[PDB]
């Protein structure tokens, strides 16, 4: 594998530092590991594709080394080489994306291609150089059984999940009390709604919670908490829990009242803010706990008190909410996120190619399926893919 | 006749498409030669369900 | 090239004229068929070169280092067959000769062989010198072919205690490379690869049309390729056979070993050298197996080897002009007569 | 070759294996419609991609 | 103009591995190209601006190289050095400036200026070295006519476009049908509205279609596809379409029916998800289609039953809409996005040096304007001028 | 400092370029800077800890160089080396960590640390080397006095302040007329209300402003402006401003009129826009000023003229809004943004050690109180912390 | 490719300039370049064919060189020649045809043919020579990308449109108000009518306006525009545009009051024309609009007066029109034209061999459908199969 990872740094900082003019100095370093590679490969024989709409193809190796003699370059001299480039350019492509498909229960970790399992041979190991590609610096760390650690902008940690619960109901749904929310990507937003505005309830507050687990740790998380629920600010006509009817929802919002965030791990509260809204820093959690509430306000004008009644109907329902999004933090597992095109990758070259569904990943590589299960064996499939694609990326947009 | 020649499943409707209209013209034929097919061919000879 | 200092000194008026000297590539490929020419080429070039190839200096006393080898060499221990080790001498000029012939060999495009004596490993062990640096592909297939086996079986193989079936080698891949395939200590596995893919980089394109397949940054100065074909004997000293055996092999191991803080010095050496002169030739040069070979006794070869000191030889400014100044003639010859030539053949038949 | 007609609207035109938009006919279309076995595509193609 | 990139890369790697103290055997390699390149250019003068408010700087160049001798660095070596690089800094600032601003319909993708137009020359390619500064690294592959491609966090490709459609209206505007969107950068808000909720609509299904085509196409992308359109879902007064009169909007939500999206590439379905929110991948398309409806709902509490009577007036305004977002993408050709600053750079020089209006690009680098028409000239232009705004951002910012 | 730096890149590309397999020549260069290293360490003691939870660990040196004879590296080369780079992370991390907690008013952009302190020594200046890391790149370049500058996305340049302004109101709070907002990070949405919808307004139209002052300059930045403010788009019960009661905000949305956005810097316009929505590029700005307009619908339909009526009560609320993203921006001062994980980097080392509340810094590194009240002090010890987490983060993450 | 051209320029300037008669001297310099030729050929094998109805057939190579000795050429020379030469001739023409049917989507630019393919290989470069044949000329100034450019009389731009508008209608069709138009090939004739002779038009006039958009931009065409529309000077019937009637249109032609023809590109006026009739030049353009008006006579004989009343039936409908037609432009793309085989050739070969339809081109390489629809993918395989059918065209005609 991390053989693989080479051939390209080679390729590019050889499709780079190789041009028209330059000095032989600045490359001699270079020019070396290049033929080095050459050599170990001639004679070796290949094979790719064959799965799915994916072509086969067979490579053969006989190429001549690289004239380390000149003092500076003159354009024939590139166009010699770069016509050798091209075929392990166009090689590489075939060598990704025939790994980039196959996944394995057992081992879904190592090698599986015929392409690659060659690869890792020893013979070849002769040709490692410069892993500061962030994400081969990882693979191997993860090796040696140390600590990793990638960086994510708007992560992808929660699976879509758009619902409610309804701590009070009725079958008229002309009383209602309890949450309805909005799970997805880096983003959560949650509202608390109750039609009797706390007007039955102790010291006039009612209480709200939302909890939300994370499939993985999150460390070093930049977060961005407002007050409000503007997703949920507005009249919708909603299907019933059990679907046999549609309920109305007509808000009015209020802000919430003693908001506390807390951002656990393994159950112990490891950040915690209360009402602080805008930027807050949550190191290490696994878990994300909104509470908030709704206080029927003591001092109404007339047009506030003439919302809020002492009997039913109940036409104006009172809400509070939060939104919290995950701008930035960092994950010792691969995720998707919002600048990344790995799982892009991925899917595209699967699908692209009629890839069958496989044992291990869900159809499609859908991201809500695959973080909903996110076992260990899906998790170092995707890490293998996602490094892989990496390395097709440093060579092929 | 879109195609080869005259032959009501295909002609037929190739011709008369009556009534339809704010698109493309393929869809509009294919459309036309399709009611015929459909709801017709099957109280006939086809295969599976 | 910084060593050589340039600078002018006398005016030019606008009178001054010369006359192009014409230097055509080619034009005819005699690579492909007049190998009898050839030879007789290569071999011209080859004289030439040694006329050339700056004599050493400060070597080390003859008799001093054969001294302290005897103390070393443990020479007469039972084995029957002394007295073929030492006939290493003359050295105060096998190595000139050595080292003169070696490059010529080069320049001139020429193949050779080894007038080798299967018994002296010593001279053997030098022998894997010679393939450390020296393109093997410019050595006729066969002379490459007794060397390497006397390597690879009358040494490491056993002394190494790996395979103690000696070995069997065809006509198609070499004893030297595929003995890697087979071989589990990566010192000695480098070695492999890369003394059977060190192909003298056949491919030149310098100061406008001068083909002269090239050689390695790596063998160039950066030498290490010694520094590792050292490592590797570093780790060469174990059983299987009669004593008097490992005791002598690798005591004569040694002696390459620490001579190899100057055995470096050599790689430079040629590295410059060829890497110089070579500059200055005008005919291209194909790499072609010459009908002919060139004898090279590993006795010569031994002797530069550890009887090398902190000497430092170049070609004398006035040396290379020289060298280019002929070659030069020549071309302009070789075209013009070409010229001569055909001009009349067409003329001759309308 | 999966010549669909899609009614109403679309039409598609495959290759048997690995699937694949392309140049539908009117032409190609008509007769090898009018007398050959047709099929009452259960899934079309946007479930079958 | 390769030429330019080193110039720069030469500075970087300079005012950067030069410093009191280093050994001197990490920058050997160094060195030397720079020398290189003062020898190229003593015996050269120069000469940018003459264009609008920018000044009309000249140069020349005769300086000496550097020594080669010590181990170390000692402080009197930096500073030596330093006062040479910053007449190349201040020059190169001069010279990106100056053919940054200018445009040409014909060859809009040659070099323009004086100063330039030089560096193309022969006698300077001598001096090119390491390219593996992105955009650099496109410019080549392109100009050996191969595939390009570009990494985008929120690209923009969307021009800003904010309307509506009414499918079925009237002069009072008490029962309209229809959909309203924004359509801007990478995102697309649409609502469909039908004031009579399926009254008398077949099934009690109002069909809604929204349509995108993108002016270049996208590859790669990873989007997030949500429920609802927050942005169409409260009370408006808008401006009828002749722009005579005001109508009312008074949308209560319901989930939309149906929903289907598809990612077409020349008229083909590339794509197609069916009802799936949260994170998707479209791999290559040029076109964005929604498809969504308005179910009437079957069954209704009596508060929703209120809301939908079978006879006008009709009050509460059902609304079905979606959100889509492209977070990241691949485009075969540069576009804006919100991350780079290329289009700031370019658009703030231009601004800075009141550059007049020219022939390519339409007034203030618009980028509404230039994105709708995305002629090849352009694209040509605004590529030429984005790797240069690159190549500047190396050294200043 | 620098040297600090140095350590890094070292240990980087180390644990990166050093790999089972590599030829020797691809790091000969690197080679001897590292040894360098080792020698002028060895013999020299250091203290790293000694404040709230942190650990006084003790770190002493005694290490043998590196080898020289090599043309690839075999794997018992790397693990006999690995072993010292295990001892130098180990010891950066507590050595990063240790200055990274210490604050200083007087001189708080120097070194602190006992740690520290003894590296600026002068023995030790030589290692400085390969300086390519952005932030270090800005951290010399600060110390000769020039052109510093950053790039952020999606900038966190406006504390959180979420409020209103009543231009007119009275007791009942059933005719108000004013606006209110939500400034946060690099966003801005501002709605100006009207509840009688400008009937004795001036030409039936009610002037709103909204001015945000930025506490540093941001230039090149590449912004997204839109009408309306969603977040203000939604009935609401608001405490009124002098907390004894509550008011009632039941919006109804109108197109901004007059739309006027001013990006100035000093008092001077830089940058104008008029009613350009979509992508706008803002170039050099302190202060951003955004006037827009309700002007009352001169015809309307019957459904929108029973919302305004010519005498109260006035129950549909007039409202107009803006909505103003910054993407991307370039600043000379350091900032938290939506990307860098440097404020939460530091923020959880001193959470984690329970660092005590120093001098310098608000509580809890909170980045609204930070960015209020902006002072050198504060920038200065952010600069310095935020380029020692971007030195830790190449090597622990 | 490049290679393929030269092939083919040998033959011809062989066929040509080698017969009975000549001096030696006139093709010494040819002579040479042939015998090159043949040496890089013999040995290697190739094959044709397999597609349709396309045979295959295999050729090989084993030919004697040229008597470079004569003063001059006996008949028995030539015999001897051009018995070679035919075997390349039937050579050549099957590898065309080979390459000139398959067509591609990703690569629809680079070689097909397992014929041509080979040919692209480097050791046969060794032939390139004379590129003079505008086509190739403009092959390679693309490869390098740089600005290309073609000839063409009468240009084939417009796709075949041939229809109406009703701009005031009503069931009867008894006075109707609209356009009507032809646009095909390089001509547009566009009609004005209105059966009422604008008897209630503001100033007596009615305003009409025709726009074409090029698919492609022309440069430097030559145009005539004259006034009247004699394609739509004739009484007709004519399908309504709901297709379920026909109505009557009976003309009676009035001049062409304030034309006005604008050649627009990228939306800017490039060049404009008022009431000028002739020939006119449009430099640069991607969209024509014509503006003409139909002003009622203000003075009449009897005779004109008796053909418009102030009342309905409107028995002679009022038509004003024009005719443009574009002699001949420069396109940066190929195009079918009026004097050019390209098109007929390229779509020929695929008839004559029945060659299904592909992935690429319409069926029957349908002109119309090709650039109405005219993507890059199209655009690059008809510029190659175009450029071969012009190599082809040099011997087989
Ligand atoms: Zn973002």
């Amino acid at each position: 594998m991390d053989v693989l990872y080479s051939l390209s740094k080679t390729l590019k900082d050889a499709r780079d530092k190789i041009v028209e003019g330059t000095l032989y100095s600045n490359v001699s370093d270079l020019i070396q590991q290049f033929n080095q590679m050459i050599i170990t490969m001639n004679g070796n024989e290949f094979q790719t594709g064959g799965i799915g709409n994916l072509p086969i193809r067979n490579w053969n190796f006989d190429f001549g080394l690289l004239g380390t003699t000149l003092l500076n370059l003159d354009a024939n001299y590139v166009e010699t080489a770069r016509n050798t480039i091209d075929y392990f350019v166009d090689f590489v492509d075939n060598v990704c994306m025939d790994e980039m498909v196959r996944e394995s229960q057992r081992n879904g970790i190592a090698p599986q291609s015929d392409s690659l399992r060659k690869l890792s041979g020893i013979k070849f190991k002769r040709i490692n150089f410069d892993n500061s590609s962030e994400y081969i610096e990882n693979w191997n760390l993860q090796n040696r059984r140390q600590r990793t650690g990638f960086t994510f902008h708007k992560p992808n940690i929660f699976p879509y999940s758009a619902s409610f619960t309804l701590n009070r109901s009725q079958p008229a749904h002309d009383n209602l009390m309890g949450t309805m929310w909005l799970n997805a990507g880096s983003e959560i937003q949650v509202a608390g709604f109750d039609y009797s505005c706390a007007i039955n309830a102790p010291a006039n507050i009612q209480q709200f919670e939302h909890i939300v687990q994370l499939r993985r740790v999150l460390t070093t998380a930049t977060i961005t908490l407002l007050p409000d629920a503007e997703r949920f600010s507005f009249p919708r006509v909603i299907n019933s829990a059990d679907g046999a009817t549609t309920w109305y929802f007509n808000p009015v919002i209020l802000r919430p009242n003693n908001v506390e965030v807390e951002f656990l791990l393994n159950g112990q509260i490891i950040n915690t803010y209360q009402a602080r809204f805008g930027t807050i820093i949550a190191r290490n959690f696994d878990t994300i706990r909104l509470s908030f509430q709704l206080m029927r306000p003591p001092n109404m004008t007339p047009a506030v008190a003439a919302l809020f009644p002492n009997a039913q109907p109940f036409e104006h329902h009172a809400t509070v909410g939060l939104t919290l999004r995950i701008e930035s933090a960092v994950c010792e597992s691969v995720l998707a996120d919002a600048s990344k095109t790995m799982l892009a990758n991925v899917t595209s070259v699967r699908q692209e190619y009629a890839i069958p569904v496989g044992p291990v990943f869900p159809p499609g590589m859908n991201w809500t399926d695959l973080i909903t299960n996110y076992s260990p064996s899906r998790e170092d499939n995707l890490q293998r893919v996602f490094t892989v694609a990496s390395i097709r990326s440093m060579l092929v947009k | 006749s879109v195609g080869s020649s005259a032959s009501a499943w295909t002609d037929v409707s190739t011709q008369i498409t009556d009534v339809s209209s704010s698109v493309s013209s393929i869809s509009t034929q294919t459309s036309t030669i399709s009611r015929r097919l459909r709801l017709k061919e099957m109280a006939t000879q086809t295969e599976g369900m | 090239d910084v060593n050589y200092i340039l600078n002018m000194d006398r005016n030019l008026p606008s009178t001054a004229r010369y006359i192009r000297p014409n230097l055509l590539q080619d034009r005819l490929n005699l690579h492909d068929n007049f190998e009898s020419l050839w030879d007789t080429i290569t071999t011209s070039n080859y004289i030439l070169a040694r006329s050339v190839v700056p004599d050493l200096k400060e070597l080390v006393s003859t008799e001093a280092q054969i001294q302290k080898m005897s103390q070393d060499l443990q020479l007469e221990a039972l084995t029957i067959q002394s007295e073929t080790q030492f006939l290493t001498g003359i050295n105060s000029q096998a190595a000139n000769d050595c080292f003169k012939t070696l490059i010529a060999a080069m320049l001139s495009q020429r193949t050779m062989s080894l007038d080798f004596v299967t018994t002296n490993y010593m001279s053997l062990i030098s022998g894997m010198w010679l393939l450390t640096v020296v393109p093997n592909d410019m050595f006729i297939r066969e002379s490459l072919v007794a060397c390497q086996l006397a390597i690879i079986n009358t040494i490491i193989y056993p002394a190494f205690g790996m395979q103690r079936m000696h070995y069997r080698n065809g006509d198609p891949q070499t004893p030297f490379q595929i003995a890697e395939q087979q071989i589990q200590n990566f010192q000695v596995a480098n070695w492999l690869h890369f003394v059977n893919n060190n192909q003298f980089r056949q491919v030149v394109i310098d100061g406008v049309l001068n083909q002269v397949l090239n050689d390695n940054i790596r063998n160039g100065h950066v030498v290490n390729q010694l520094m590792e074909a050292l490592m590797q004997l570093s780790r060469q000293q174990f059983p299987t056979m009669p004593v008097d055996y490992k005791r002598s092999i690798q005591r004569g191991i040694l002696l390459l070993s620490n001579r190899l803080g100057q055995l470096v010095d050599l790689t430079r050496l040629l590295a410059y050298n060829y890497e110089t002169l070579m500059a200055c030739i005008t005919m291209n040069m194909q790499h072609v197996q010459t009908l002919t070979t060139e004898k090279l006794q590993l006795t010569s070869v031994t002797s530069l080897c550890m009887l090398i000191g902190n000497a430092t030889v170049i070609p004398s400014p006035q040396t290379l002009f020289h060298y280019y100044n002929v070659n030069v003639n020549f071309h302009s010859n070789y075209n013009e007569r070409i010229n001569d030539a055909v001009a009349i053949i067409t003329a001759a038949n309308r | 070759e999966v010549f669909e007609a899609g009614t109403d609207g679309r039409f598609f035109a495959y290759r048997v294996e690995t699937f694949d938009e392309i140049p539908f006919d009117v032409q190609k279309f008509a007769d090898l419609v009018t007398d050959s076995p047709v099929i009452s595509a259960i899934i079309d193609f946007k479930t079958l991609k």
